[PDB]
């Protein structure tokens, strides 16, 4: 099934840019 | 592997270094990346990749690299190449950018296909002349479309969007969103099975109006309408089992684990393979009944092309087309634009079936034109 | 033959339908008018029964 | 030998149609100008009956107004109560096709007639509760048109064979017949008191028969194609045809030509069934594309229509006491019919 | 009323046990085929009477499916009020022979009349062709009985999609294909109608002809079911 | 009363020419298909030609496909059939008859024996002598 596949890789790509923001966030400090 | 946990883990980094920096030169501390230990004066001390990161498991032999000075000054520059994510974040942006386009897509083909289906719905119900078992099932199918719309937009209002921005910790587990999120998943794949066996119990019935010598449906309809509720039953609450048991996440839309994936798969494409038979056998069956008329060269071959795009829609053959795609072809950057269309035409289906099977049709015509006459002959 | 036979029993089925009595058109078209006006009250397509008196309401 | 008797034939037929000219006085429509028309007439769907498989052919009334017959071409006779659309009796017919059906004014007997050439009439006084054969009628060589019930021992029957009869139905044979026809007789209609009927046939024309003579008494040419029904005034008087040439015709007996000629320019579909109201001022006639007319029988203008039928309507009925209209169908669909105010 | 409340039991009562006794009939009706079987006279219809008052029925039944056929017997000549009774059923039987009076061109005339009739636009009619073997020793003989009654058949030649049976004179070949087109032009020319004609050729005494039917009656009911699904 | 009188014919020569006329009386005649119906002696009726409403749609029986002429007047009120080049197997009763029904293509029963609308018929002799 296509669309629950393509709401997993949504799902999937938030929490990646979440925990890339959050490293990067972290990375500058402050 | 969600945001939360991440949060959760951070949050027990930052105490575990914390605790470490209590039970303990360049002094080291917590600058809210990884934890510095007090280091040697004129080296170039290296900190472990630090085991809150998601891809942990691949750079757990990296380094983090900085300078302590012989002053016991740290030095200004930071090197974290090692513990670097390798995959370029700028066509992440392009995917976000893709994604967006597409969701609003579908969210735009969802609701005129819930219009459109609502009104169809409606002109079957109302009209005593077209209750006919093919209106029942066409009925069925139309109802079937409508829940899986329904479903598939309570599934996404409903979801909890991420909260990076936010920053500081918040209550990740949610007494009401999760258990919405749940209940919505549980409907979404219900109405995704019942559309798809509905798909099914048509093309069967025509396969049995077809080839069959003439046995009475009258009495067998009950097995359809069996057989249309309860398959999407059948193999979606041993999924739930296997989801509450196994693996279980704040929402069951994430396929960590592909083999309680499968048992969703394969009743669907079994379900298109019957389904595609069938629509071979019935061109077989139309091809040698409209070859035998034989009224001019081109008009067979236009027919036959014309009821071929009147079929495919109702069959799913389209959705065959999908089903040898791989998923180590799928991590392929094309299959993220295949996506689009896959989604438009699953999306637009409903829609297409709809006005073909309403709009379209010769008797819904005349049905209508006819009660448009007896409005006008009452109103004049 | 036949033929001759019927054609003799045309004529005798003319010669009975000939010599009848007739009735100018007005008077009988008069009557009916008067039997038309006489039971127009009673008629319940011409003159529609209430809903109460109604089986079929 | 035929020369002098066509010759004489003609000039028998021209001496009837002078009188018939020097007797006609005034015109229906020229002394009927002067009255109020019935205006527009909107009746409303009361009851639909839904019993019937195969296209319904014929219903009849009972003389209560409460029951009706109902004759499909499956093999399926239905007596329906009207008031609540409850199925009273079923009843299975050995022949599949049925072109005719009738019921007593005594209410215990219902004869049916197809194309198997057999009258059967069924008895309802039955204890056991089950309807039987109670005796079939078995005299005609043409296909069987119509029957109508004089009483409990007699009926009229009417056949494809150019001929009609009276069965006497105790003993079972013909009491007599009636042979004036040329053309296949479409139906035939009882007056009220008895004592005369009529008979519509294919030879575009219809019959004034009596009864205890045996010889037709009045033969009306008025018509251009086959008449396939009959039906009389309220009185007796007169009587409506209608035919296949899209006309109703509205003929007397005592003036002996025809009155008047109901036609509309877009109306060019058959009629089936024709049936005066209570009162005889309203016509309703059953056309072959898809719905009913109601004429105005005085002024000869459509005072309302009834399209409600998917298919063309095969027979029509009135009421005795004039309360309810049903119309039958090949639709398999009885649709009754009342005003509403 | 108590009175009234018992009598509304009884008659939903026998109202439920007659819609049971039709829901049972309904099902015998719907799944039975209806044939006509109609000639235009001394046609030898009785031999199809043998091995397939007033009407005459024939039951039989192949392969669980029911076919009732129906005679025309003891009836008048005039056909053009009770042929409307016959629009509702599955086929047209019209069985004329090949081989007084000119017989093929009534033929001709009635075959279009019913092809032409409003009410049976949605009837089909298969078409047996029966006496080959006599048409066969009429062009044998060498009476000119076919070039006298047409004049097109000088001026026609055998068509190519035309299977001749081996051991036959291509002259009765070419008459039988001649008289075929014949049908099939007064088919074709009207058009508008929703139903199709079935010819076949068939001799004396044949045992393939309930299977034609069998096969005819199968692609009517086909082209019907693909027709309401408007693929057709 | 729908009645039709036939005119014409008599004793001709064999290849000779004759005219028939038909007159209608007693109903429209410009909307019903007509035709004409023959009798041999000694043999049944049989169809020999038709016309249409409009006069378009003309067709013959092949033995006399190309031989006769059939033309209607609708304002005239008169169908008419022209035959030359006769043979000796041509002698007849011949008989102008109507379809029963207007506003159709088809003519179900115009041959048959006791069919009400046709005319009473000519006679026409082809002999030789
Ligand atoms: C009948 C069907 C074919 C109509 C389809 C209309 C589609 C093609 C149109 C209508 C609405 C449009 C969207 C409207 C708004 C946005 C937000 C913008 O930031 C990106 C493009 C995007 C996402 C558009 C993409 C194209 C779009 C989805
Ligand atoms: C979320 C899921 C469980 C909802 C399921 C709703 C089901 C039980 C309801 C909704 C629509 C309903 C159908 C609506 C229309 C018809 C056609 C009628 O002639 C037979 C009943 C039938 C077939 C109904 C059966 C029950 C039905 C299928
Ligand atoms: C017609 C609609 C309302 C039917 C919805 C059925 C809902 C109410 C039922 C069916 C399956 C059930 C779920 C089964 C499993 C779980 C996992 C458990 O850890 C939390 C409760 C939860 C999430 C249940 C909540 C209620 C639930 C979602
Ligand atoms: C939950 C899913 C897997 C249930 C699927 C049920 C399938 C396998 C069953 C149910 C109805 C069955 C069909 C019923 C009738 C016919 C017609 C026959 O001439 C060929 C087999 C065929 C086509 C059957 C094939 C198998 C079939 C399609
Ligand atoms: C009983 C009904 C629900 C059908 C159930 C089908 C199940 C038992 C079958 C169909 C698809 C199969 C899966 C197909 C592919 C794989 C990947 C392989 O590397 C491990 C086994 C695994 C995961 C299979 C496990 C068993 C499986 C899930
Ligand atoms: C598959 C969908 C998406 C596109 C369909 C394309 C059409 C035009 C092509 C592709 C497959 C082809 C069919 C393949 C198999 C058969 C069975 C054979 O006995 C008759 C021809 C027939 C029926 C072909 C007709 C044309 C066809 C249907
Ligand atoms: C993006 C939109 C435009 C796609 C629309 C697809 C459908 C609805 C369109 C595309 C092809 C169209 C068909 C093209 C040709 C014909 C033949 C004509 O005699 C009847 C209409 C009919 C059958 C059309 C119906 C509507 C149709 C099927
Ligand atoms: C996914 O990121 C959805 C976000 C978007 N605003 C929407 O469609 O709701």
């Amino acid at each position: 099934h296509a669309q629950g596949t393509f709401t997993s890789d949504k799902s999937k790509y938030l929490d990646e840019r979440a925990a890339q923001d959050f490293v990067q966030w972290l990375l500058d400090g402050g | 592997q969600t945001a939360g946990e991440l949060y959760q883990r951070w949050e027990r980094y930052r105490r575990e270094c914390q605790e470490t920096l209590a039970a303990a030169a360049c002094n080291g501390s917590f600058d809210m990346y990884v934890c510095w230990d007090y280091a040697a004066p004129n080296a170039t001390a290296r900190a472990s990749c630090p085991w809150y990161l998601p891809w942990h498991h691949h750079v757990a032999a990296g380094f983090v690299l900085r300078q302590c000075g012989s002053d016991g000054q740290w030095g200004l520059w930071r090197d974290h190449t090692q513990c670097e994510n390798p995959e370029k974040n700028e066509a992440f942006l392009d995917q976000r950018l893709i994604l967006e386009r597409l969701q609003v897509m579908y969210t735009v083909g969802y609701s005129l296909s819930l219009a459109t289906l609502l009104l169809a719905l409606l002109i079957l119900s109302l009209f005593r002349r077209l209750h006919c078992t093919r209106n029942y099932i066409h009925i069925n199918l139309f109802t079937s479309f409508m829940l899986r719309a329904a479903a598939i937009l309570s599934r996404d209002r409903l979801l909890p969007r991420p909260g990076p921005y936010l920053g500081d910790q918040a209550l990740a587990l949610w007494n009401q969103a999760l258990a919405a999120c749940r209940t919505a998943q549980i409907v979404t794949q219900y109405c995704v099975g019942a559309n798809y066996t509905w798909l099914l119990v048509e093309g069967v019935y025509l396969h049995s109006l077809l080839v069959l010598v003439g046995g009475s449906e009258e009495g067998h309809f009950r097995y359809y309408l069996l057989l249309g509720w309860g398959a999407p039953a059948l193999f979606v609450i041993p999924w739930v089992i296997v989801r509450y048991l196994y693996e279980n996440t704040q929402c069951w839309e994430r396929n960590e684990v592909k083999a309680i994936w499968w048992i969703i798969r394969t009743p669907i494409l079994m379900t298109i393979l019957i389904n595609f038979l069938i629509f071979i056998r019935i061109l077989g069956i139309l091809l040698s009944k409209l070859r035998t008329r034989q009224m001019r060269c081109r008009d067979y071959r236009l027919r036959l092309a014309r009821s071929t795009l009147f079929l495919v829609p109702l069959l799913g053959v389209h959705e065959v087309v999908f089903a040898p795609v791989t998923e180590e072809q799928a991590r392929g950057a094309l299959r993220f634009a295949k996506l689009g269309f896959e989604i438009f035409l699953s999306s637009f289906q409903g829609f297409l079936v709809s006005v073909l099977y309403c709009f379209i049709n010769k008797e819904v015509q005349s049905e209508i034109r006819r009660g448009w006459h007896h409005c006008r002959l009452r109103r004049s | 033959t036949a033929s001759i036979a019927q054609a003799r029993k045309l004529v005798e089925q003319l010669k009975m339908e000939a010599n009848i009595d007739r009735i100018k058109v007005s008077k009988a078209a008069a009557d009916l008018m008067a039997y038309c006006e006489a039971h127009a009250k009673e008629d319940p397509l011409l003159t529609p029964v209430p809903a109460s008196e109604n089986p079929f309401r | 030998e035929l020369d002098q008797l066509r010759q004489e034939a003609e000039q028998l037929k021209n001496q009837i149609r002078d009188a018939r000219k020097a007797c006609a006085d005034a015109t229906l429509s020229q002394i009927t100008n002067n009255i109020d028309p019935v205006g527009r007439i909107q009746m409303r769907t009361r009851r639909t009956l839904r019993g019937h498989l195969a296209k319904i052919y014929a219903m009849h009334w009972g003389t209560d107004s409460r029951l009706l017959v109902s004759a499909s071409q499956d093999g399926k006779l239905i007596i329906w109560d009207s008031y609540t659309t409850n199925k009273v009796h079923a009843i299975p017919l050995r022949s599949s096709w049925v072109m005719t059906c009738a019921y007593a004014p005594s209410g215990n007997y219902v004869a049916c007639g197809g194309l198997d050439n057999i009258c059967s009439i069924y008895n309802l006084k039955t204890r056991e509760g089950n309807v039987r054969v109670s005796r079939e009628l078995a005299g005609h060589t043409g296909y069987l048109s119509c029957c109508r019930f004089l009483d409990d021992n007699q009926i009229v029957t009417s056949s494809g064979d150019t001929t009609c009869a009276l069965w006497d139905i105790e003993t079972g044979q013909q009491t007599t017949t009636f042979t004036g026809h040329t053309g296949d007789v479409m139906s035939l209609s009882l007056a009220p008191d008895t004592r005369l009927f009529v008979s519509g046939a294919c030879d575009a024309s219809a019959k004034l028969w009596d009864v205890r003579e045996g010889m037709c008494r009045q033969t009306f040419t008025g018509h251009e194609s086959d008449i396939n029904a009959i039906c009389f005034f309220p009185n007796g008087n007169a009587f409506a045809t209608g035919s296949d040439d899209a006309t109703c015709r509205l003929f007397d007996l005592r003036a002996d030509q025809e009155l008047m000629t109901y036609s509309h320019d877009n109306i060019i579909c058959g009629i089936t069934s024709v049936s005066f109201s209570k009162s005889g001022r309203l016509l309703l006639a059953g056309y072959d594309d898809f719905n009913c007319n109601v004429w105005d029988a005085l002024k000869a203008d459509r005072a309302g229509v009834l399209a409600g039928h998917d298919n063309r309507v095969s027979c029509l009925g009135v009421t005795d006491d004039g309360m309810a209209v049903a119309t039958g169908s090949w639709d398999s669909f009885l649709k009754i019919w009342n005003g509403s105010s | 009323t108590e009175d009234q409340r018992n009598e509304e039991k009884a008659q939903r009562e026998a109202n439920k046990k007659i819609e049971k006794q039709l829901q049972k009939d309904k099902q015998v009706y719907r799944a039975t085929h209806r044939l006509l079987l109609l000639g235009a006279g001394e046609s030898g219809k009785n031999t199809i009477v043998k091995q397939m008052s007033g009407i005459f029925e024939t039951k039989f039944q192949v392969d669980k499916v029911n076919f009732h056929m129906f005679d025309v017997g003891a009836q008048r000549d005039e056909r053009r009020k009770w042929i409307q009774c016959f629009n509702d059923v599955t086929a047209i039987i019209f069985v004329v022979a090949s081989s007084q009076t000119n017989r093929l061109q009534a033929a001709l005339k009635l075959f279009d009349s019913i092809w032409n009739n409003k009410w049976l636009r949605d009837t089909s009619v298969i078409l047996f062709l029966n006496k080959q073997d006599l048409l066969a020793e009429k062009v044998l003989a060498g009476k000119s009985k076919i070039e006298d009654y047409f004049p097109e058949f000088a001026r026609y030649t055998t068509p190519e999609d035309a299977t001749p049976e081996p051991g036959e004179d291509p002259r009765v070949t070419r008459a039988k294909y001649f008289i075929r087109d014949e049908f099939l032009r007064i088919s074709t020319a009207s058009g508008d109608g929703r139903h199709y004609c079935y010819p076949h050729f068939t001799c004396a005494v044949d045992t393939e002809n309930i299977r034609r039917v069998f096969n005819d009656c199968r692609d009517i009911i086909q082209r019907m079911h693909l027709r309401q699904y408007e693929l057709l | 009363q729908v009645q039709l009188q036939e005119s014409g014919g008599g004793l001709v020569q064999p290849g000779g020419s004759l005219r028939l006329s038909c007159a209608a009386s007693g109903f429209t005649f410009s909307n019903y298909k007509m035709n004409w119906v023959r009798q041999a002696p000694g043999k049944g009726l049989e169809w020999v030609s038709d016309i249409s409403q409009s006069g378009a749609s003309i067709s013959y029986t092949g033995s006399v496909k190309g031989r006769f002429t059939i033309s209607r007047d609708n304002a005239k009120n008169t169908l008419y059939l022209q035959m030359n080049s006769l043979k000796p197997e041509d002698t007849a009763v011949y008989y102008c008859a109507r379809c029963p029904a207007p506003f159709t293509r088809d003519c179900f029963d115009v041959t048959s024996t006791t069919y009400a609308y046709r005319g009473q018929g000519t006679q026409v002799t082809v002999s030789s002598h």
